[PDB]
């Protein structure tokens, strides 16, 4: 699965996630209580005048004074006597009318005289009403200015606290994501270092590099999305529903019903956008590949007058991709944005319908404060829907990348090792009896038998595939022979740590593997244990080029060209120097500068001689002239050592080596 | 904006669609101001003692009507505008691909494939986004913003709107600053990740050395250091990324708070109403977006300007290197002759080719050879119209090639590039570039002529497999033989075989050469190679050293003198085999 491993990696670094969740919850609570401040500020202060007023003497503060008498509300009122002398400030049209006595229900109110009759279902009574001046109405509004101020200040304080906590919870979510991905990358790279070379051979470098880095960035994006778009929104939708239910239970069921709308819309949009985005991506990749192969290969396209057919295919791809772009545009418009706005308008219609039904029932109105809070909570709710559906549709690529990474991490086959060597072996290596097949059946080594004594320069000669690079692979335990035995000194290769084995022996393959950095970075591979490389390198005949290449002292940093900064001969020189630095007992030489169409033989033979001394050099040089001074010439007849002996001994028999040497020398 | 001015051709081409889009955009923007005001009016009619089922039904019906309206008009203007953006994408694709199909080698020498692919994959996207979304944002920042501002000013109040709007400009400025400063750190973090990618590739390609010097732990150490650096850069980016939500939340909560509080202090003074206090809230809620639209516009306009400037530089700034003129009426080539062809290779100070007085008569199989780097391939690159004519003359029976139309000359020459340049198509289709009208039998005839029938037989007959993507059984010799098969299928008057067969066996090369000269002796042929066996029978052999010719004699005359006795050298190779 994918969720299981993602959750397992998320449980690591749980303190950060829990802190982020809690800070998000606190900030959410502050933000959502804001609109409750708004509702209270509307109802209790702006709409407080409508509440009943009771007449009282000039004894209590906040008791508003009208004409010669002073009244005070039913809330900012101590209780000397409730009695029955009640006065109201009714509203009809845009006018506020003062009623000095009113004990009855409230309904539709009209004024043609001082009657201020209330109709409701049927007319009940008419009360002598008086119009209130603008200043008098304010006097009836003044007592609530201080509550206004306090609610505003509370609203600002909660705002700043929410600011701080939002910043904190976002920073912690991102820190958690980046720490998890760093852990994943470290683990994947370690596994790569503990992977068999067989896996490396089949897959190209690009695929494994992608698995290490690009897929883990996809995981990063997934964690960011799930954290900062689904958990946050879930906690932002739970709090909103809590507030709405605290406001009005009956209406909130409308939003409980809205949730299925979100579910169905996301499902449909995913179903269609997956198809359209897949086709768009597949055709855009085809367009880019066609463009690349047309630029790369333009000459013959023009020479053979194929400019009227390649353009036709390119236009087919372009038209298809454009058509799918149009279809995606149609779906995107319809499903996303016109729908968000339509649902918002439907919510407004539902608000009006519900509150109107309430207000038509004997003028029993649910506070307009509830309406404002609902309008402020529903505007909040609809903001993140489009992003939610987009991410829900887009999760599939991250899912695939996660699958690839977690299949790499779960590969059972591995190489367990990591123990260096203890003492130098002086260079004894033998192949008493071995047989190697890469996969099955096809044998590249058949009953190979040789014993390379302390005598060095044991050479393998062949061409077009006989099992020499197979011998090299067997020597370093890159591939296991699955049959026979191999020994260095008296020990068996298959009875010791890989690091110990490879600690005895060096290697310089055909292409000198140059690493970005300084020259000293190459000679020591950034070992940091060996101190003096130049001085030792001074004995390796590298005293000319480094002086030419500026003033390296191991600080040149020239390899930024990936190797092109130097010459091929210089690259082989540095490879030989690195091999000499570690001073391995054995030195397995592949085709080193003897690759193709080359004449500068002495230029590298001079270093080859310097590295020859005091080792057991296994050389697979194809140029038999350079190997004539070898001691144990080995000829591979497609998996068999048909002949054995020095160059003179092989020449006398004239089986295959004499003929090959004659051809190679005479042709020159 | 400059990008919009430079895109004048596109807009003039498509004016009905874009004018419809703009008109519908403005109509929807104006219609959208009604819902909030109708909600405020409903609230007011609720508070005042006048609200009947008639009015409520009126409000529900009008809301539904406006909803359906804005829905349909939204669909149609979005369709028109974004379909226009897609059409611009298509137009730029066609233009770029056609121009590239027109261009010649020097243009590709001056411009790397990376820039061309970036232009064909990035700048087109930027320009299309300009055309559609930048226009949308211009209409959102110039018409929706001012419409909302003046609607709030007139239909609500002119002090509440002024007070409850101050934080929005500050929010826009802060958003722009945070965008710039986060993009900088994002570039830094992407640079660090690229370094990580390079190191991982370097330590997964050269794994043999790493594991054969037991350095697979210092490698882990270096990777851990660079992963830590990537994480640190990613934290530095986050430090500025996390400021976008707090700032907008603060400067929108301040706006809402000012609106609500200062509407409360106005409802007290009787300069507003609850419905007008609810509609103002909704208007601010819908106004919070033009603030982002301003920044998105100022960004997309400049990005599109740069991308369109690059697209024009690749498209128009570059002229075709070689062009035809009044085409002389020559039906076939006669006796190709070079009088004094002193070609100065572009991007090369040295002449690289001095005067060459060599003439090839109809059917006179020529053959060229010499030291590597002797400029023996420049002959055919002169014969192929690839590069500028330079100084000299190449007359096809008195009419210089610079006069014959490019199409006819291309029809005459059967070109076989030395570098195998096959395409990722079926082998059969790969062989049909020379003749697209082949009836599938001359294909087999030419395959036999190239002796490719036997080697093609072993390959699975799955539509002759595919070469470029992954050769089922492919080798250099096979690619040379298929290229020769294409050239033969072209049935050309002048056959150019540059490094004809440097991969196939000597016997196979000799057999193919004999076959070609057998069925095309009456037609001219050019042979360039290092192995003198291929030009053994040619009746005009020029050996080129440096940038000039040495001897114009036949093979017997060439072997008579020892100025270039590589033939004697390979005679031992002939003895060696
Ligand atoms: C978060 C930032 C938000 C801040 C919101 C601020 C809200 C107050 C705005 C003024 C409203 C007003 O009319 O106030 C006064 C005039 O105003 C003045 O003459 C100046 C203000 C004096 C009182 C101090 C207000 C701020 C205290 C708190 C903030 C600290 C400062 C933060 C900066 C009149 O009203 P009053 O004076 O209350 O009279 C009471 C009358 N009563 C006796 C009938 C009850
Ligand atoms: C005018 C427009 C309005 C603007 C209002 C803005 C409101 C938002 C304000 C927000 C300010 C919040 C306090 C400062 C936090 C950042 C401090 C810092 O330098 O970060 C460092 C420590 O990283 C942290 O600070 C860790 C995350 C914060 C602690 C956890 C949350 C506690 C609350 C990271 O440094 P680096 O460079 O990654 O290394
Ligand atoms: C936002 C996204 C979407 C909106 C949700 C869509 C759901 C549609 C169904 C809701 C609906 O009609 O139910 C009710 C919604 O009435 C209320 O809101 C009042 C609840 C009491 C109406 O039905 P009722 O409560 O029977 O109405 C009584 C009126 N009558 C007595 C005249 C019949
Ligand atoms: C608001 C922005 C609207 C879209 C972008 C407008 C500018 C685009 C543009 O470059 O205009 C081009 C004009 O071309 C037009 O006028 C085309 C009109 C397209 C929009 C549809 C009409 C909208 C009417 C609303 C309902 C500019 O073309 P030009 O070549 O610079 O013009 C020649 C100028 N000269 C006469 C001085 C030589
Ligand atoms: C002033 C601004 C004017 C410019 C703005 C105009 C925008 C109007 C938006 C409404 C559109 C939807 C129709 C609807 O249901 O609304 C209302 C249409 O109300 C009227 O159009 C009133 C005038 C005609 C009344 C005719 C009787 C009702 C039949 C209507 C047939 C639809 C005709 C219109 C649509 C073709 C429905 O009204 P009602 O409440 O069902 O009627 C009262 C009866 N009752 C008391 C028993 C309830
Ligand atoms: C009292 C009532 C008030 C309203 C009165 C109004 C009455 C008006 C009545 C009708 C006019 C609108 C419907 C037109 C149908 C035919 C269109 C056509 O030719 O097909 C077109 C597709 O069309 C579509 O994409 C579907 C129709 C688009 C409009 C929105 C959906 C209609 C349902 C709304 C109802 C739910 C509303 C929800 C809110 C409540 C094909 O052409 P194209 O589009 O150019 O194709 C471009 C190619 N591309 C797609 C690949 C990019
Ligand atoms: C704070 C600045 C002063 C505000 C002010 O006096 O507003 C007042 C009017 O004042 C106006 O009419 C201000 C708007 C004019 C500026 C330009 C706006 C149009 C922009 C586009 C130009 C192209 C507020 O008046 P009101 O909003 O009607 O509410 C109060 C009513 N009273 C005035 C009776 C008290
Ligand atoms: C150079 C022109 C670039 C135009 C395209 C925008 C762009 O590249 O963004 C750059 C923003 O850098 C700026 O644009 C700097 C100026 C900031 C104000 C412009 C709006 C920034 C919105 C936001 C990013 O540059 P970088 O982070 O170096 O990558
Ligand atoms: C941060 C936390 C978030 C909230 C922070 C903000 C909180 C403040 C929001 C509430 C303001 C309430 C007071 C307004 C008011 O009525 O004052 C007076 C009007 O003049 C003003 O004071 C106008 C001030 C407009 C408010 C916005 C200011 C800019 C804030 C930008 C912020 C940038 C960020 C009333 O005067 P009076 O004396 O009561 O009587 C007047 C009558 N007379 C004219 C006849 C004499
Ligand atoms: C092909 C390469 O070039 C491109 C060309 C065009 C587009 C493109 N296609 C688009 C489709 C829709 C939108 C878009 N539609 C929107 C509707 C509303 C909003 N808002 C308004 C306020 N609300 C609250 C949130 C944001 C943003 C919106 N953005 C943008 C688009 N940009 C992309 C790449
Ligand atoms: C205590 C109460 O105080 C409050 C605090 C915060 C908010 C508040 N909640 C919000 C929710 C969403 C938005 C918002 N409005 C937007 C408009 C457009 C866009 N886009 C889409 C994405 N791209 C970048 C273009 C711009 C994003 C948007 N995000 C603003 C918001 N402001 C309200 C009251
Ligand atoms: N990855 C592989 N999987 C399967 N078989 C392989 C693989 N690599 C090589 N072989 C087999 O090995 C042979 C190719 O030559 P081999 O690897 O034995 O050495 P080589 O190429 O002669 O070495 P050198 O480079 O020194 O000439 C063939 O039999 C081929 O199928
Ligand atoms: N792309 C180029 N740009 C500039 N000069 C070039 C280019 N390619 C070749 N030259 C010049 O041409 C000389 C050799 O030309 P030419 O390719 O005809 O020789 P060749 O090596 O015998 O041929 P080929 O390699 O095609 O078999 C080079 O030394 C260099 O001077
Ligand atoms: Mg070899």
């Amino acid at each position: 699965k994918i969720g299981k491993t993602l959750w397992r990696y998320a449980l690591l670094y749980r303190k950060l996630l829990i802190t982020a969740v809690l800070l998000l919850t606190v900030a959410v609570g502050a933000e959502l209580t804001g609109p409750f401040i708004g509702k209270k500020m509307i109802d209790d202060h702006i709409l407080g005048i409508e509440k009943t007023w009771y007449e009282a003497a000039e004894k209590d503060k906040n008791a508003v004074q009208f004409h010669g008498v002073s009244y005070v509300r039913e809330d900012r009122l101590q209780e000397p006597v409730s009695k029955a002398k009640e006065a109201h400030i009714y509203q009809v049209g845009m006018a506020f009318y003062f009623v000095d006595q009113a004990v009855s229900f409230d309904g539709n109110r009209t004024v043609s005289d001082g009657k201020l009759t209330i109709t409701n279902g049927d007319k009940s009574r008419a009360y002598a009403a008086e119009k209130l001046t603008k200043q008098e109405l304010f006097q009836f509004y003044q007592p609530e200015i201080k509550g206004m101020v306090l609610l505003i200040c509370l609203y600002g304080g909660l705002l700043v606290f929410s600011v701080f906590f939002q910043y904190g919870q976002h920073y912690l979510l991102q820190m958690s994501a980046n720490r998890i991905i760093q852990k994943m990358r470290q683990d994947v790279f370690s596994h790569i270092q503990k992977m068999p070379i067989r896996y490396f051979d089949n897959l190209p470098a690009g695929k494994v590099v992608a698995r290490i880095t690009n897929d883990t960035e996809a995981i990063r994006d997934l964690y960011v999305t799930v954290l900062s778009t689904f958990v946050t929104s879930g906690i932002y939708m739970f709090g909103i529903f809590t507030a709405l239910f605290l406001l009005d239970v009956k209406l909130a069921f409308v939003c409980l019903a809205i949730v299925p709308i979100i579910w169905l819309w996301s499902v449909i949009y995913r179903r269609y956008a997956s198809y359209y985005n897949q086709k768009i991506r597949s055709i855009n990749s085809d367009i880019n590949a066609k463009m690349n192969e047309s630029i790369q290969g333009m000459t013959i396209i023009q020479a053979f007058r194929h400019q009227k057919e390649t353009m036709r295919e390119f236009e087919e791809l372009n038209e298809s991709h454009f058509y799918f772009q149009n279809r995606m545009l149609n779906l995107n418009s319809l499903m996303s944005h016109n729908l968000v706005n339509v649902i918002r308008n439907l919510a407004f219609v539902c608000l009006i319908w519900h509150f109107g039904g309430a207000s038509l029932n004997a003028a029993g109105i649910v506070s307009i404060g509830v309406l404002y809070a609902f309008v402020d909570y529903l505007n909040r709710l609809f903001q993140p829907i489009t992003g939610i559906v987009n991410q829900f549709s887009k999760l599939e690529l991250a899912r695939v990348s996660a699958g690839r990474v977690f299949e790499l991490l779960e590969e059972k086959n591995t190489e367990e090792a990591g123990e260096p060597a203890k003492e130098r072996a002086l260079g004894r290596v033998e192949f008493r009896d071995v047989s190697f097949a890469y996969q099955e059946g096809e044998e590249v080594l058949k009953h190979i038998s040789f014993t390379a004594q302390k005598g060095e320069t044991v050479a393998l000669v062949g061409h077009t595939g006989s099992g020499k690079s197979s011998i090299l692979n067997l020597l370093f335990r890159f591939y296991d022979a699955q049959k026979g035995d191999v020994l260095i000194d008296g020990k068996s290769i298959y009875n010791m740590s890989r690091q110990e084995l490879r600690s005895h022996m060096g290697i310089v393959l055909q292409d000198p593997y140059l690493f970005s950095g300084t020259i000293g970075s190459n000679v020591s591979l950034d070992d940091e244990r060996m101190t003096e490389e130049e001085i030792k390198n001074a004995l390796r005949q590298v005293g000319a080029e480094p002086l030419l290449k500026k003033l390296p002292k191991g600080i040149n940093e020239p390899v930024i060209e990936k190797g092109s900064t130097l010459s091929s001969g210089e690259r082989q020189l540095i490879s030989f120097a690195r091999a000499l630095a570690f001073d391995p007992a054995i030195l397995i030489l592949d085709e080193a500068t003897a690759h193709i169409d080359t004449e500068t033989e002495a230029v590298i033979q001079k270093a080859l001689d310097v590295v020859k001394q005091g080792r057991t050099t296994f050389v697979i040089a194809h140029r038999l002239s350079t190997i004539r001074n070898a001691d144990q010439i080995l000829v591979l007849d497609k998996g068999e050592i048909v002949e054995r002996g020095n160059h003179e001994e092989l020449m006398a028999l004239e089986g295959q080596y004499y003929q090959m040497y004659e051809l190679q020398k005479g042709q020159k | 904006f400059s990008v919009l001015k430079k895109l004048g051709w596109f807009f003039k081409a498509y004016w009905l669609r874009y004018t419809i889009a703009i008109v519908l955009l403005l109509a929807v923007n104006v219609i959208e101001m009604f819902p909030p005001k109708l909600l405020g009016n409903a609230i007011d009619d609720m508070k005042a003692g006048a609200f009947t089922a008639e009015g409520l039904l009126f409000y529900i019906g009008i809301f539904f009507v406006l909803t359906a309206a804005v829905y349909i008009m939204s669909y149609f203007w979005m369709h028109q505008l974004f379909g226009g953006a897609n059409l611009m994408e298509k137009i730029l694709r066609t233009k770029l691909m056609g121009h590239l199909l027109t261009m010649s080698p020097p243009f590709y020498e001056k411009n790397r494939t990376g820039d061309l692919m970036a232009r064909g994959t990035n700048d087109l996207q930027a320009v299309s986004l300009t055309t559609g979304f930048g226009i949308l944002t211009l209409v959102d920042s110039t018409m929706f913003m001012m419409t909302i501002f003046l609607t709030m000013g007139f239909l609500i109040s002119w002090k509440l709107t002024f007070a409850a709007i101050i934080p929005l400009p500050v929010m826009a400025i802060a958003i722009s600053l945070y965008g710039s400063k986060i993009h900088e750190r994002f570039t830094e973090a992407q640079n660090a990740f690229g370094a990580l990618n390079d190191r991982v590739l370097e330590s997964v390609s050269g794994v043999r050395v790493i594991r054969a010097y037991v350095q697979e732990t210092n490698d882990v150490r270096r990777f851990n250091e660079m992963t830590a650096d990537v994480y640190q850069k990613n934290m530095k980016v986050a430090f500025i990324d996390s400021l976008f939500e707090p700032t907008v939340k603060l400067l929108v909560g301040a706006s809402y708070l000012i609106g609500l509080g200062y509407g409360a202090f106005l409802v007290f003074r009787n300069e507003l109403t609850l419905g007008e206090l609810v509609s103002f809230n909704v208007y601010l809620g819908m106004m919070i977006w033009p603030m982002f639209a301003i920044g998105e516009l100022i960004n997309v306009m400049q990005r599109g300007n740069a991308s369109l400037d690059r697209v024009n530089e690749t498209l128009s700034y570059e002229t075709d290197v070689t062009d035809p003129k009044q085409p002389a009426d020559l039906k076939e080539p006669g006796d190709i002759v070079f009088s004094h062809v002193s070609f100065t290779y572009p991007s090369s100070t040295s002449d690289n080719l001095q005067d060459i007085s060599f003439t090839v008569r109809k059917g006179q199989t020529v053959g060229i050879a010499g030291k590597t780097g002797s400029g023996k391939t420049t002959i055919i690159k002169q014969l192929l119209r690839q590069y500028p004519p330079g100084e000299g003359s190449i007359t096809f029976s008195g009419v210089p090639i610079q006069q014959i139309p490019l199409d006819r000359l291309r029809g005459w020459i059967g070109y076989v590039p030395q570098d195998h340049l096959l395409f990722s198509r079926t082998v059969k289709e790969n062989i049909l570039y020379g003749k697209q009208d082949a009836t599938d039998k001359e294909v087999q005839q030419a395959i036999a002529e190239a002796h490719f029938e036997k080697d093609l037989h072993m390959l699975p007959s799955g539509l002759e497999t595919m070469v470029g993507e992954k050769g089922v059984a492919l080798s250099g010799g096979q690619k040379q033989r298929i290229s020769i098969a294409r050239a033969l299928m072209a049935n050309p008057e002048i056959l150019i075989l540059d490094d004809s067969l440097s991969a196939v066996d000597a016997k196979t090369e000799a057999a193919i050469i004999k076959n070609i000269r057998e069925n095309r002796k009456g037609k001219t042929t050019f042979i360039l190679t290092h192995r003198l066996s291929a030009v053994e029978h040619a009746d005009l052999i020029l050996v080129m050293d440096g940038g000039v010719i040495a001897e114009r004699g036949t093979h017997q005359e060439l072997l008579a003198n020892n100025g270039w006795y590589r033939e004697q050298y390979e005679r031992q190779q002939l003895f060696t085999a």
